[PDB]
RNA sequence: AGCGUGUGCCUACCCUACGCCGGCAGGCGCGGGUAACCCGUUGAACCCCAUUCGUGAUGGGGAUCGGGGAUUGCAAUUAUUCCCCAUGAACGAGGAAUUCCCAGUAAGUGCGGGUCAUAAGCUUGCGUUGAUUAAGUCCCUGCCCUUUGUACACACCGCCCG
């Protein structure tokens, strides 16, 4: 495994749990209150959700040259139901994944990337890549 | 596993207790889904459950937040009632209380006369809606 | 309105403020507080331009006697805010054909005068 | 001179017209051409708008 | 009609109807559960993932729609 | 894939269309196999070209019913998937077997036309047409699994397994089943 | 993913990526772009999926109303609109009737353009997912083909008896 190797969802679920070990993220005290996007119905029913969305974050930074908070908005913005009218997107949350983005650079994970967005780091990519060869190594299933 | 319940009261409504705790909650006045789903989540609940199940413990406690939201890192504009006015609260008012409130703004608007408040009176609308053709039954 | 209890004895405190202290400000401090669709109207509105409104406010305030209301004073201005500084008196609020006449009670704060002079007629289904 | 006469005209349907005919309804605002359509529709062969499907 | 109230906590004999029952059936989903017994369909699930133990109940299909369990690996 | 082209995971060969003249619009694969009830398909040119359509995806496609579910094939083929196991679970053999015998077993032999007959109209039996077996077949077994489905907590993989699997032996429990004796047994009166 | 779109404009003004603050709504600082250069490998949405729910008008549904946050405008009160909470309706499949339709077609599903300061439940295309079903005929309906009848010819929605 490239962490291009592993599936989205194993991988994922992986990292997330590493970072939960790891114990040193860092966290909007909110995180119990928030929706994630005003689409939203409900939070996150994993109140431990903060994690997952990083992993979520930093593999989908790793894949691309380098991304910000609006396309993450969207891309967490899913359908809302305007009731009477007809349902449209609604690019969700920018504190959180705003939060993501600080927090992950804190561990390096991520950098400033020039013009603008956010790319990964050597120390992530190096970090990811070890993490996806862990998950392709558990087992075959 | 294990039993109790059926059927338990807070802050003087009927709670089913079958039902799932969450939506067991939001029987009562003012309490809609996303409130007392945050609710819980503050007052520490296996989530997993049903409202009959539980303790006379974490009941004062989804309580004591639920009348206290602000004190607990629910912030205001989960609220519903921001800015009184008579007072410059915030506020979330709860259970009876909702109807009781709900009577006072009516009032305020019909002391003072103004259209609204006359348009609650006569029984009509409100908000800029047309009246020509629906709200007929 | 001077003096122990004489006068006084409806109270009402608007955001937290009471009407002592409210009457005391500058409109700038009241709108400060919460109203906040009143308050953005006003800064908008600014330059602001009710001017002679508000001095023939209290020039009629003057000009009543000592015990009650007085005379009133007109107005087209629909999207006005009542402000604490208005309190007390009289308003001419037409609604495109009639000017109601409205004293404007301290809990009215915060509202558009357009509110309290209703422009459409009930109307009718027997009758 | 006489403050008298105007209120704003920046924006709406009351801020604009016809370069062709004044009408203020019916305006095609598109590519900055601002005729409205009933004359456009008579003057769309020598804008150079032709019909082919 | 169809009028369904489910028993949606364990109730000591309704743990011993599970295990000594669900071994008679070789379909078993959450609809079997709740109509051959009265289980919430809430509480008929955590007694599939629990059956699934080292299993009464073997796994054919968990779609995450739908779970398809079979009879548990007799003769 | 390479030994035998054999479905999702099921063989094509050696399932046989116990049913004279059906044989033939009931498409298995004398020699047509392949993987996915999923196909670019295009059946509606010709009158005829339908039958050549293999009878799984014909019935996956008949799944997708009702204004909501319309489109949804992907939706139908994982139904699919999961009903020829279900099926498989319940019997052994090849569920493909059970679900062409359910086919078979389905269509209204004898039917009924409304002649005009003037005045009181009367009702006129006649045959039917092979292709109309079919065709009406897969309609009886599909709106009897959704319409079985539909209030009760059973998925529709699930009812689809037990309409087929009642008419792959006829057991009369099926909704269609009981709809084609109807059908038939109006054909037979009016003459 | 696709049709399309933009400022530097007949007279006031654009599309907006990216940092920060805010739960949201949004606020705020930048910097490019007369564009096949930039917004935008339009990283859309259905959908697919690992969970929860469990057949309860319930978590289906989102009406009505209350309070509150913000955006457009000089001015929104008769809600322009949006959000946040709360209040959480009828509706559990639709009689008489009746529209439209043959292959990327019906249907689901998002997007962009027009209106536009602000405002989409609209119209007007576009791609996406994509069937069932006649494969014909003149029965009803509508219109034109002969032959034929007609006291009709403002033409059957026409011209008749006490």
């Amino acid at each position: 495994v490239t962490v291009k190797d592993v599936n989205q969802q194993e991988f994922v679920r992986a990292l997330a749990a590493f970072l939960k070990k790891s114990g040193k993220l860092k966290v909007p005290e909110w995180v119990d209150t928030v929706k994630l996007a005003k689409h939203k119905e409900l939070a996150p029913y994993d109140e431990n959700w903060f994690y997952t969305r990083a992993a979520s974050t930093a593999r989908h930074l790793y894949l691309r040259g380098g991304a910000g908070v609006g396309s993450m908005t969207k891309i967490y913005g899913g359908r809302q139901r305007n009731g009477v009218m007809p349902s449209h997107f609604s690019r969700g949350s920018k504190s959180v994944a705003r939060r993501v983005l600080q927090a992950l650079e804190g561990l390096k994970m991520v950098e400033k990337d020039q013009d603008w967005g956010r790319k990964l780091t050597p120390q992530g990519q190096r970090d990811l890549d070890r993490i996806a060869g862990q998950v392709a190594a558990a087992k075959k299933k | 596993p294990e039993k109790f319940q059926h059927i338990l009261r807070v802050l003087n409504t009927n709670i089913d207790g079958r039902r799932k705790i969450a939506f067991a909650i939001t029987a009562i006045k003012g309490v809609g889904r996303r409130y007392a789903h945050v609710v819980l989540r503050k007052a520490d609940i296996d989530l997993t459950k049903r409202a009959g199940e539980l303790t006379e413990d974490e009941v004062e406690r989804v309580i004591t937040i639920m009348q206290n939201p602000r004190q607990y890192k629910i912030p205001d504009w989960f609220l519903n009632r921001q800015k009184d006015v008579k007072d410059g609260k915030y506020s979330q008012v709860l259970a009876n209380g909702l109807d009781n409130k709900l009577r006072e703004d009516l009032e305020r608007l019909k002391k003072i006369r103004a259209h609204r408040g006359l348009r609650h009176f006569w029984g009509l609308r409100v908000r800029g809606q047309h009246t020509k053709t629906t709200g007929r039954r | 309105v001077e003096q122990k209890k004489k006068r006084t004895f409806r109270k009402f405190t608007y955001r937290g403020v009471d009407l002592d202290q409210l009457l005391d400000m500058s409109y700038e401090q009241l709108m400060q507080l919460y109203s906040a669709r009143q308050r953005r109207r006003l800064s908008r509105g600014l330059r602001r331009k009710q001017h002679s409104l508000l001095k023939r406010l209290r020039k009629a305030k003057k000009e009543a006697p000592p015990m009650e209301k007085p005379e009133v004073v007109k107005t087209h201005l629909r999207d006005m805010i009542i402000l604490p500084e208005m309190v007390g008196s009289m308003v001419g609020v037409y609604n495109g054909k009639t000017f109601n006449q409205v004293e404007i009670k301290p809990e009215m704060i915060g509202h558009y005068l357009g509110e309290f002079s209703i422009t459409y007629k009930p109307v009718k289904h027997g009758r | 001179q006489q403050l008298y006469w105007s209120h704003p005209r920046k924006f709406g349907q009351g801020s604009r017209s016809c370069r062709v005919c004044s009408n203020r309804h019916g305006l095609i605002r598109k590519y900055g051409l601002n005729m409205c359509r009933q004359c456009f529709r008579q003057y769309a062969k020598d804008i150079g708008f032709i019909k082919l499907d | 009609r169809d009028k369904l109230n489910n028993l949606v906590l364990f109730d000591k004999a309704t743990y011993d109807k599970l295990c000594k029952e669900v071994p008679n059936y070789k379909l078993i989903t959450p609809a079997v559960v709740s109509e051959r017994l009265k289980i919430r369909g809430s509480l008929a699930r955590a007694a599939l993932q629990e059956l699934l133990s080292k299993g009464l109940i073997k796994l054919v299909s968990k779609h995450r729609a739908q779970v398809i369990y079979t009879r548990n690996t007799k003769g | 894939t390479p030994d035998i082209k054999l479905f999702g995971k099921w063989s094509t060969d050696d399932v046989q269309i116990n049913d004279i003249s059906l044989q033939d619009y009931i498409a298995v694969k004398e020699k047509y196999a392949k993987y996915l009830p999923h196909s670019a398909g295009r059946y509606a040119a010709k009158r005829f070209r339908k039958a050549q359509c293999p009878i799984v995806e014909r019935l996956t496609n008949s799944m997708m019913m009702h204004g909501r579910n319309n489109g949804k094939k992907l939706m139908t083929v994982r139904i699919v998937k999961h009903a020829f196991e279900i099926i498989h679970l319940l019997t052994g053999e090849n569920p493909l077997q059970v679900l062409v015998n359910a086919i078979i077993n389905s269509g209204p032999r004898e039917d009924s036309t409304r002649i005009g007959r003037a005045g009181t109209v009367r009702r006129q039996a006649v045959d039917v047409s092979p292709l109309r077996r079919v065709n009406q077949a897969i309609w009886l077994l599909c709106t009897g699994a959704r319409e079985a489905a539909f209030r009760n907590i059973k998925t529709i993989a699930e009812c689809l397994a037990d309409e087929l699997i009642n008419a792959a032996k006829g057991s009369s429990n099926s909704y269609a089943i009981k709809k084609k004796d109807e059908l038939e047994r109006v054909a037979k009166s009016n003459r």
